[PDB]
């Protein structure tokens, strides 16, 4: 909604 | 679209629009979000939409059932996935109030079924992620189109 998450993977990128 | 990374380094899970599943084994990557699309709104399987979970990982995509009212459970990872989009010509999805939102399709691979990809239909929702935004950054991280 308004506040952004970032709970449930390890921190990846590709 | 290169410092998305603060997407996925999160990993949100954010509330989406559900609206439908289509096949999309043999299509595209915008085609696939387009007959998916244009199916909902010619055919239309589903009558009345709900707001599911829905959560953006580099690792996967994962659908999620907060309510568990219609069908939900997960998604696809990265071994699966093979395409994500906001729209496939810019369509726009008229919920029962009147208002309109983007649909997105995500496609990605059934398990068991690594031959064909399904495209599931989403449409926009939660402010905070973008939807032209969170396909586009996903697509780039995911398979590593990022330029």
């Amino acid at each position: 909604e308004d506040h952004k998450p970032g709970t449930f993977p390890k921190a990846l990128t590709n | 679209m290169s410092t998305a990374a603060d997407l996925l380094r999160q990993g949100a899970a954010c509330s989406v629009l559900y609206l439908t599943s289509v096949e999309t084994e043999s299509l595209t990557g915008p085609q696939a979000v387009a007959r998916a699309s244009s199916a909902a709104l010619s055919c239309s399987p589903r009558p009345t939409p709900a707001v599911v979970h829905f959560k953006v990982s580099a690792q996967g995509i994962t659908l999620t059932d907060n309510q568990r009212k219609l069908f939900f459970r997960r998604h696809y990872p990265v071994n699966s996935i093979t395409f994500s989009s906001t729209d496939p010509q810019d369509r726009r999805w008229t919920n029962p109030d009147g208002t309109t939102s983007k649909i997105f399709g995500f496609v990605a691979k059934k398990p068991g079924s690594p031959w064909e990809n399904v495209c599931h239909l989403f449409a926009e929702l939660d402010p905070d992620q973008p939807a032209g935004a969170i396909v586009t950054f996903i697509t780039k991280v995911l398979l590593g189109q990022r330029k």
